[PDB]
RNA sequence: GCCAAGCUAAUACAUGAACCAACCGGGUGUCUCCGAGACGCCCAGCGAAUGAAUGACAAAACCAAUGCCGCAGUAACACCCAGCAGUGUUGACUCAAUUCAUUCCGUGCGAAAGCCGGCUU
């Protein structure tokens, strides 16, 4: 079927190479998953050595870090806004790895209060430590901007296809300025 | 063997003053709460004997909160009065 | 994938005769190389000259008759090797498998408290879950928590009936080795100083006991003391003396002469 | 009951040969615990547990003697230094 | 309202955002662990060999995901010498060894040349003529097994 | 080369073991002393994915809080443990390993719920 192999191309001279031998099990390859947003729904593989791949066909949730705070919760995917290969998985709304997400902000509001004490805590009692720890510590606008709109922009950083997984990180600093930009 | 201090535990120095501690445990030569333990002190019997642990309070009498433990301390009074000046020669060296 | 082994693909140090069969014994995986080992069957048949053929030598091995490092071993392909301890309860003989001079095999007899210890050259060390430190031997054997001191290289004394080291040998300047590998292997001599090249291979001076001097790779060393003087194991009749062939080869004319 | 036995409600089956003796035919019982193995059950775990019991106190002899080798060097610094 | 760091125009026209994978430049509390002369966070890897790391590498601004000094490629295997012959590739060259070949039967020699293609890291800028050392790596592309170590004037 | 019905094995298949049984950590509610302690609750196994740290270095004054007798001793640490890791390897590592957060487990992980002998258990 498909292969990897290099004995079907041509050598830096130009010439042809005489292929001798038949294609080997070694040199495989597998029709691509084209993972999309939808209800749950993968299908495992057997890979060399009895492992298993999980190659997932549609996805709606993963897991997302803040790396500002070191935290991460699970959420739902949204939309898919940018993809740097061609807009046309855009169009399909296909996931891939570093493709950009928006992803639900509701839990990372919910996070932001219970902390640091700020809403974009019924009672204040004797917890007060959140001037404690909001010394010292700020929010860039760009970040709280979105939050309290309701999505906020993410990069997916895991590979779909190979483990079944949609895991993200959230933009932010000058990459989040970059796709601002192009999105405009 | 030697009976000249005794050692305390588990006294916290943050929960507990310097006179609480006073009225329970007597120490008349010298007293001492240690704070990289935090559940020790060193006070020193001017005639202890068979010291205040053997005769009782050893480790059933408890203190507020925790029960209290004492032993022997193997330590005197009068060497590290002595290296104090040794040390009052050396606070002199330098102005 | 491979099965077999032919009669003249078959490692030399052992002595099969080409005119007798096409197939050799070929070695399992386990604690040595298949290139520097000694399967069973060839030491009990071929060797020790207990079993006739291989049909008597199953007997033996499938009883469990032969210990190898205080276990018995059924397999007549398994690989032993370099500083290993067989013994035969039922006709109490102990041997240590070492390099003679010339560099073939050699069975040293050995006596009770001698047979109970092994050495062992460390060649991995690497740090294992939960934070242990781990150290992998020239022969398989992982010991689970070595001496804070050990290094590559280093040699550890093994105890094989209580299953704890009990010393370790440090390699450096000043010690006793034994070449195990090359053209000068089973030669005794004694590091001079050891030449660092990073990314290739690290070349040793030697000089012998008769002061001959010669050089190695640096990982066909095994120390095993601390000079030449107190060795910590039993070697072969000739101490590792390489003499000249000329000489040779006149002492067993006139040995020869004067045997009848 | 569950304390009955069952080994003496087993079918027999009877064959008949002429010229000589009937011989009867039971089934080997299955899946019947004897006080033998129940013996065999409970030690297994008895050495599952020793055998991590004694792995925690091999740490235990390392740990003391990596921090005792730790301490010797501070003593002998501070030895030296004061006198 | 925290300011962070603008876009750099001059190294950013790649339709992705370009990034070192080793490091998160967006640290509001930066450790001492990867900290260049100007402040900011960049990894720089020390190769074996005893070859110094290039100033541009420590202290620049380019990324590179091929480098051998600001990447996961390492260097192991052999280590050659030549001298470029052709720079008109995006961070590859050409480099070509010349030698002399023995013919047993005439006792005479013959010129022989091979050629070689490797990849330029953004902290070099050789000419063409100038000898280099290169060392190498695993397949960074269809052609390309070697990587530029140093580079010696003219 | 085949179909249907009726019997029944497992080291085939599936399910599943609380207390004995420890050390250590993170987040949080009600009590006492003046920041300390106690208690209650949620989570804390091997392996996998993602994110954040570790994975070393190579001459005096002033203020706030701290240790010890006013600055001489001085691994670190608020009690039970006063040295129960301040120290992985390589030429070289985004590697080995440890801590924190979320999914894990939504590919996986029985003491085969296993079989034989010898002494009396
Ligand atoms: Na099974």
């Amino acid at each position: 079927g498909i292969v990897r192999s290099r004995l079907h191309k041509r050598k830096i001279t130009g010439g042809k190479t005489k292929i001798h031998r038949k294609r080997m099990k070694a040199e495989l390859g597998r029709l691509p998953a084209n993972t999309r947003l939808g209800a749950r729904r993968v299908s495992p593989v057997r890979a060399r050595g009895g492992n298993f791949k999980i190659r997932a066909l549609r996805l709606d949730t993963g897991n997302f870090a803040w790396a500002s705070e070191a935290i991460a919760h699970r959420v739902r995917l949204l939309d898919v806004v940018y993809n740097a290969t061609s807009n046309e998985l855009v169009r399909t709304k296909t996931l891939v790895k570093n493709c950009i997400v928006a992803v639900d902000a509701a839990p990372f509001k919910r996070w932001y209060a219970k902390h640091y004490g700020i809403d974009l805590k019924a009672s204040p009692k004797l917890q007060r430590e959140w001037t404690r720890r909001r010394r010292n510590h700020r929010v860039e606008k760009a970040i709280a901007d979105q939050l309290r709109e309701g999505r906020v922009l993410a990069r997916i950083t895991s590979r779909p296809g190979q483990s079944g997984r949609a895991d993200g990180i959230l933009l932010e600093g000058a990459e989040l300025q970059f796709y601002l930009k192009r999105l405009e | 063997e030697n009976s000249s201090c005794v050692f305390v535990s588990p006294i916290f120095r943050p929960s507990t003053t310097k006179a609480q501690v006073m009225e329970l445990f007597a120490g008349v030569k010298v007293q001492r709460l240690r704070m990289y333990r935090q559940n020790f002190a060193y006070a020193y019997l001017d005639s202890p004997a068979a010291a205040k642990k053997f005769v009782e309070e050893k480790n059933g009498t408890e203190f507020r909160g925790h029960t209290l433990r004492v032993a022997l301390s193997a330590r005197s009074l009068e060497k590290l009065r002595a290296r104090q000046e040794a040390a009052n020669v050396v606070i002199a060296a330098h102005r | 994938a491979k099965k077999h082994l032919k009669r003249l693909y078959a490692p030399k140090d052992w002595m099969l005769s080409k005119l007798t069969g096409v197939f050799a014994p070929r070695p399992r995986p386990g604690p040595h190389k298949l290139r520097e080992c000694l399967p069973l069957l060839v030491i009990i048949r071929n060797r020790l000259k207990y079993a006739l053929n291989a049909r008597e030598g199953e007997m033996i091995l499938r009883q469990g008759l032969v210990h190898v490092d205080n276990h018995p071993r059924r397999d007549g392909k398994y690989p032993a090797g370099f500083m290993d301890v067989v013994e035969i309860p039922k006709t109490g003989d102990r041997f240590r498998l070492m390099y003679d001079v010339k560099g073939r095999f050699a069975l040293v007899n050995l006596s009770e408290a001698e047979a109970q210890i092994k050495l062992m050259k460390v060649v991995n060390l690497y740090t294992a879950t939960g934070r242990v430190p781990v150290a992998v031997t020239h022969d398989g054997h992982r010991i689970r928590y070595p001496d804070p001191h050990t290094s590559i290289g280093d040699t550890i004394v093994y105890n094989v009936k209580e299953k704890k080291c009990v010393d370790l040998i440090k390699n450096r300047q000043g010690k006793a080795v034994i070449v195990t590998g090359g053209a000068n292997r089973g030669r005794i001599g004694e590091i001079v100083k050891v030449e660092c090249h990073p990314g290739a291979f690290n070349i040793a001076h030697l000089k012998d006991a008769s002061g001959a001097e010669f050089a190695t790779r640096a990982a066909n060393i095994f120390v095993i003391g601390k000079d030449l003087n107190n060795l910590q194991v039993t070697v072969p009749k000739q101490q590792g003396l390489r003499m000249n062939v000329i000489q040779e080869r006149e002492e067993r004319l006139i040995a020869a002469e004067a045997r009848k | 009951s569950r304390t009955e036995d069952v080994r003496k409600y087993v079918v027999r089956r009877r064959v008949v040969k002429s010229g000589k003796k009937d011989r009867l035919k039971a089934p080997k019982i299955q899946r019947l615990i004897t006080p033998r193995v129940k013996a065999r059950r409970a030690k297994k775990a008895k050495d599952a547990i020793a055998k991590v019991r004694a792995s925690a106190a091999e740490r235990r002899e390392y740990l003391r003697l990596i921090a005792s080798n730790r301490r010797a060097l501070r003593q002998r610094d501070h030895s030296k230094k004061h006198t | 309202y925290y300011h962070a760091h603008a876009v750099d125009a001059t190294i950013q026209h790649e339709k992705a955002y370009q990034r070192q994978t080793a490091v998160n430049e967006n640290m509001h509390r930066p450790s001492r662990k990867h900290v260049n002369k100007s402040g900011h966070i960049r990894y720089s890897k020390k190769i074996g060999l005893g070859f110094k790391t290039p100033a541009k590498a420590l202290n620049g601004k380019y990324i590179d995901r091929k480098c051998p000094f600001t990447s996961n490629v390492v260097i192991r295997g052999r280590i050659l010498r030549g001298v470029v012959h052709s720079t008109k590739m995006h961070r590859t060259i050409i480099i070509r060894r010349n030698y002399l070949h023995f013919i047993k039967k005439y006792q005479r020699y013959q010129k022989r040349h091979k050629s070689l293609a490797v990849h330029c890291s953004p902290a070099f800028d050789p000419k063409q003529g100038d000898e280099v050392v290169i060392g190498q790596c695993r397949p960074l592309s269809k052609t390309i097994r070697y990587n530029v170590l140093e580079v010696v004037s003219k």
